[PDB]
């Protein structure tokens, strides 16, 4: 039954035929009768592991979306966790197009949390495949630009709490930010009022030359960022660097160094960008 | 600040001073120092504002030595801007 349904869905997706409309309707009816979230999640996963990388489908896609919605109607924390794990395990072709197709608030939040955990693990392991999976998850979350500020705030709060894994969490966040364009630049600037800076300085004190290089790269990315409110960020940085308003002398020195580095980077992009090609927008 | 302990920012400051400079001799010194402490990479493409007529660009850049071509390119561009 399940094998036949998966075959019909794959055939519909590859060749746009109506021979799978009644089969999809019957499968949907059976799934609601079963009321098995795990069964629906497994059925959706079989239809996306290999039935989603061949060709785009409409009826099969709708059937898979309905099955996923039925699975997610109940709590199904374990099913969501195994479902998220199967998606990262099989990140083939439209893995994001399938996992992110839920378009539900709770499902999106769970997927964002799972992607953040996967990215943290990838950063800790320094593995290319894990980093690629984390980047794919971040990109999938970015396309669903519904609500990422709470997830970013939670990740930032978690990172400053630690000192050993704080550097790794910060590096992972900076790396995802370089591809996400720092959408919540204003939020990132605002949160670090008085104590986040001290916690981050303490955490980075356990860092090394790799931490310094990551900080320089993050400073460059931030300089090539902050479109919404750049004046606020610049004022916050200058007050803590020239005004000596930083809670830590090391923090103030780091702020001054970051300002100098950002100025140098802008000057490079500003002048040595090239006369032939058009300018790069800052 | 001088002596930044980093070659990249040192090069950035050096080329900034090169752009700011107006004396041909000091420009020569800065550019030859840059060529020495870098690879054989052309450095006339460090300030896009600098302009050179397309008619004379072929001849000005048709010099085998990167150092000499960059020196002459920067000298003529800066002097034309001054004019």
């Amino acid at each position: 039954m399940d094998i036949y349904v998966q075959c019909l869905s794959a055939l519909i997706g590859s060749c746009p035929d109506a021979c799978v409309d009644a089969l999809l309707d019957t499968s949907v009816q059976h799934s609601p009768h079963f009321d098995w979230v795990v069964a629906h999640i497994g059925s959706s996963f079989p239809g996306t592991i290999i039935s989603r990388v061949l060709s785009c489908g409409l009826k099969d896609f709708c059937v898979h979306g309905g099955a996923g919605g039925g699975a997610g109607s109940s709590g199904g924390s374990s099913s969501q966790t195994p479902s998220t794990d199967p998606f990262p395990g099989s990140p083939a072709i439209p893995a994001e197009k399938r996992v992110p197709k839920i378009a539900s608030v709770v499902g999106i939040l769970g997927h964002l949390a799972s992607r953040h955990g996967d990215s943290i693990r990838r950063e800790l392991l320094r593995m290319f495949h894990d980093s690629l999976a984390g980047g794919s998850g971040g990109r999938s979350g970015d396309p669903s630009l519904q609500a990422t500020v709470p997830f970013l705030l939670q990740l930032a709060v978690m990172s400053p709490a630690l000192l050993g894994t704080v550097s790794g969490e910060l590096v992972d966040c900076l790396k995802p930010p370089a591809v996400l364009s720092q959408l919540q630049q204003h939020l990132q600037g605002f949160p670090r009022e008085e104590l986040d800076n001290m916690l981050n300085l303490a955490v980075h004190l356990v860092s090394q030359a790799s931490g310094a290089g990551a900080y320089r790269l993050l400073q460059f990315l931030v300089d090539t960022a902050m479109p919404a409110s750049v004046i606020t960020t610049q004022g916050l940085a200058v007050p803590d660097t020239v005004r000596e308003a930083c809670d830590r002398l090391i923090q103030l020195l780091l702020l001054h160094l970051q300002k100098l580095v950002h100025h140098r980077g802008g000057s490079p992009g500003e002048g040595v960008l090239g006369p032939p090609p058009p300018p790069r927008l800052v | 600040y001088d002596i930044p302990a980093s070659a990249s920012v040192n090069i950035g400051q050096l080329e900034h001073q090169l752009i700011l400079s107006v004396d041909p001799w000091r420009i020569r010194q800065i550019l030859i120092e840059l060529h020495g402490m870098t690879s054989e990479r052309q450095f006339w493409t460090v300030s896009n504002k600098w302009e050179v007529p397309s008619v004379y660009s072929g001849v000005i850049l048709g010099i085998k030595d990167n150092l000499t071509r960059d020196l002459v390119y920067i000298l003529m561009a800066k002097g034309l801007h001054c004019s």
